[PDB]
RNA sequence: ACAAGUAGUCAGAGCCCGUUAAUGGGUGAUGGCGUGCCUUUUGUAGAAUGAACCGGCGAGUUACGAUUUGAUGCAAGGUUAA
RNA sequence: UAUUGGAGGUAGAGCACUGUUUGGACGAGGGGCCGGUUACCGAAUUCAGACAAACUCCGAAUGCCAAUUAAUUUAACUUGGGAGUCAGAACAUGGGUGAUAAGGUCCGUGUUCGAAAGGGAAACAGCCCAGACCACCAGCUAAGGUCCCAAAAUA
RNA sequence: AAUAGCUCACUAGUCGAGUGACACUGCGCCGAAAAUGUACCGGGGCUAAACAUAUUACCGAAGCUGUGGAUUGUCCUUUGGA
RNA sequence: CUGGGGCGGUCGCCUCCUAAAAGGUAACGGAGGCGCUCAAAGGUUCCCUCAGAAUGGUUGGAAAUCAUUCAUAGAGUGUAAAGGCAUAAGGGAGCUUGACUGCGAGACCUACAAGUCGAGCAGGGUCGAAAGACGGACUUAGUGAUCCGGUGGUUCCGCAUGGAAGGGCCAUCGCUCAACGGAUAAAAGCUACCCCGGGGAUAACAGGCUUAUCUCCCCCAAGAGUUCACAUCGACGGGGAGGUUUGGCACCUCGAUGUCGGCUCAUCGCAUCCUGGGGCUGUAGUCGGUCCCAAGGGUUGGGCUGUUCGCCCAUUAAAGCGGUA
RNA sequence: UCUGGUGACUAUAGCAAGGAGGUCACACCUGUUCCCAUGCCGAACACAGAAGUUAAGCUCCUUAGCGUCGAUGGUAGUCGAACUUACGUUCCGCUAGAGUAGAACGUUGCCAGGC
């Protein structure tokens, strides 16, 4: 339904791909966060860069 | 810097940017090259022609679709509804 | 089991030595055999040498099958030369072994004699080995 | 006057002083951190180069023409040169 | 990014082609001799094995091109004025070259340094973590750690 | 130099519980010699202060929060706050 | 250009692999070709299918030609290689000249100049019954800007005017300008008499990395040694240590790090030359050989070469091997 | 579904072996006068016929011997991550090829006569 994503790891030292994905999710700085609606399109991006972020059911 | 030792193979040509030029699903205008080749990796199909250089170009406007011919060949088609 | 009689191209890119045995992992001809557990390049002089050792011990009793053939040529540049100016000339023929490959097969001789012969062969050889019997069951 | 120091900073007792009065000035036992500056380089504490120290002097300006931008006239016209 | 559609022949496998190869069947040619016999030797034909950057009956992962299209983001292109750059470096990974040498050399793909301070690695441009607008004698953590030097478990 | 042959083929009995081999592994041992001074833990030192597998704390940055302050940009006008 | 120059090789085009399954991608990397050829080896219409193999035979060097069933093309395609090809793009045969003129929507490539592919529209053809197909060779090399000069058209300009000389335009010719984006129409050398500006961007010295070579150590144990692998010595092979040699790399030093021998002075390692302790032995003791522990000390004087080294003459208990720019 | 045309489909479609059959359709056939047929053959090609004949080509049925198709599961490889310098290890996706079962002796539109 609704989930919460926070950038827990830094984006320095990661390929441009992973940083672009992080840009697409709308996360700006380390430990920044956003709330978006559960959606296979969004899950595709979280799964691609799960090692930098974390999820919550909020 | 060594001396007299010399090799008889330091030569090559300029590669030709062959291969695909359009994909399944995009609107090509007529004349658009779809696949520059040698011999026939892909034969022309509907509304597609064969250049002198084995080049494949659309006859008319439309979408492009790659398909199978028999058991191991490929052709190309163009369809106009747009 | 020394050299290919002819090859098309004689200066070949060196072989990949990372992974597992594509095949030849079973005793097909022999009764007891010898497989490898590391990887190295095995040269013709080493194979010939391990063979003489094995077959001196068996005292011309039973048969032997060498399962590795030296196919790849290798190059070495002439001495005291700088870098560049082409590729060097062929110095020997090789055949890459990787963990699992059987290197020698034997039959028609008792088990202990075969094990001793393959032991003596193992020391003339640059790869860790293992004694194996014809897989059954 | 038992100490190992690119010489500062930061933390601080003790001792003297008192201002452009403000949460003040001088010195600093002792602790923490800390290899000048320029040039040139992939990279310089560099044992690469340059300067002993102070002071003065010491390097993208001007003429004419083009191009572009800003500004200002007035506009199917605008403008004079000798 | 999710979902469709497609070009291509790498990794891996495989021997159907070009070859490279180890054993075993099976009949036979010039020829041991008198066209000969038998050994063989040059192959034909099989069965089991294997090898390959310039082999492929096969064939991924991923990259790439595009969509009737979605969802999240915020760039993108055109014209004009001004440039600097053409000595790169190391790590990780796919390869050539060398000797499966080099802090080697030449490419591809990231990252970092260059042009990056801060914490860790004793010290240590390139490694790990992380990008410094300016205070504060506030708080939480990452990599690394918690007996003393030296903040934290002699858990 | 013929040979001198006891003991583990072999067990009653000295007497009475065990004893060959095999794999596949976890951690060590040997192989192991170089030049000013320990000198191949940063030092002390460590039988855990090593290693493995869990668990729970805490420290740790100029990262990220907290409070105050610049300076630009985009919004609301909350002409002020975001 | 160049793993410093020099010497050798190379320089433009096409094909293949390296190239990591789009495209692209480098090395003095691994392989080869081109500077043409075809008036049919072009266009079109209609026909036809191949190499080899045996069941084989007038020849039968074997297989020439001929025969017959299988032949996935294993053959041919003018040439290098790679993609293709029985729709045949392969092989005949008949007509033929499209190996057209004027162009081109669009696309590919791409710094530029160039290069590549084009449906279609006119003009006039060829072949075919027609539909159609044909702006060269199955595709991809077979090439060279400009300036200049020549030749043929055109009748555009042409210096008061009419002509003309000269230009312009269109067509074409003349380059191993091959160092192939071509400095000129025209060009080889030595400087130890050298000079200036630069560089550790780049060599000689040593420092650093590596350890191919080099010194030493080991492992396996055929074997020699009466017998006997293992007193000693150890082949074929295999694994290492060291950083003393010959090198490789080009990282500090060219606004200077004096380089070889000898002299003076040493200092440190031990893989020990003597001396001390031992295990051994194919050691009866003296003898020697081997291995282990050992670095405290000691470890000559001369002849010959600049020599280090090495040889030689006398001694000594020994006349050690290396690091230290 | 017969029977003959003519598209369509990756041979699951095919090859072989066996067994039938002619519903006047198909062939083989029988001839060269003709249009024609050449190089080198009336073979072919063209044509004129129908006496013959299921013998073959053909069609229908059987059979997996061959060819073809081919999963599940496991494995190799690999995107990403975290360790690490090992000819590596772990976690997570994706996921071959070979082989094994099996599939399979085709379906099929239209047109014309059939029944
Ligand atoms: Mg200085
Ligand atoms: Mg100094
Ligand atoms: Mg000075
Ligand atoms: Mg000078
Ligand atoms: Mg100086």
């Amino acid at each position: 339904a609704k989930l919460q994503i926070t950038l827990t790891r830094s984006v320095i030292g990661r390929p441009e791909t992973q940083r672009k994905t992080v840009e697409a999710l709308g996360l700006k700085k380390t430990n920044s966060s956003v709330v978006v609606e559960d959606n296979p399109a969004i899950r595709g991006q979280i799964n691609k860069v799960k090692h930098l972020v974390t999820v919550e059911e909020k | 810097k060594k001396g007299v030792s010399s090799t008889k193979n330091g030569r090559d040509s300029e590669s030709k940017r062959l291969g695909a030029k359009r994909a399944d699903g995009q609107f090509v205008t007529g004349g658009s090259i779809l696949y520059r080749q040698r011999g026939t990796k892909i034969y022309p199909g509907e509304n597609v022609g064969r250049g002198g250089d084995d080049t494949l170009f659309a006859k008319i406007d439309g979408v492009v679709k790659f398909e199978r011919k028999g058991r191991d060949k490929k052709q190309v088609s163009v369809y106009a509804v747009a | 089991m020394l050299l290919p009689k002819r090859v098309k191209y004689r200066r070949q890119h060196r072989p990949k030595t990372t992974g597992r045995s594509k095949g030849g992992n079973y005793v097909t001809f022999g009764e007891f055999g010898l497989q490898a557990t590391t990887t190295s390049w095995i040269t013709s002089r080493q194979i010939e040498s391990a063979r003489i050792a094995m077959t001196r011990y068996m005292k011309r009793g039973g048969k032997v099958w060498i399962k590795i053939f030296p196919h790849t040529p290798y190059t070495k540049k002439p001495l005291e030369v700088r870098m560049g100016a082409g590729k060097g000339a062929v110095e020997g023929w090789i055949a890459v072994v990787k963990p699992g490959r059987i290197l020698f097969e034997v039959a028609g001789v008792s088990e202990e004699v075969a094990r001793e012969a393959l032991r003596l062969a193992s020391h003339k050889l640059p790869v860790k080995t293992k004694f194996v019997k014809r897989e059954e069951l």
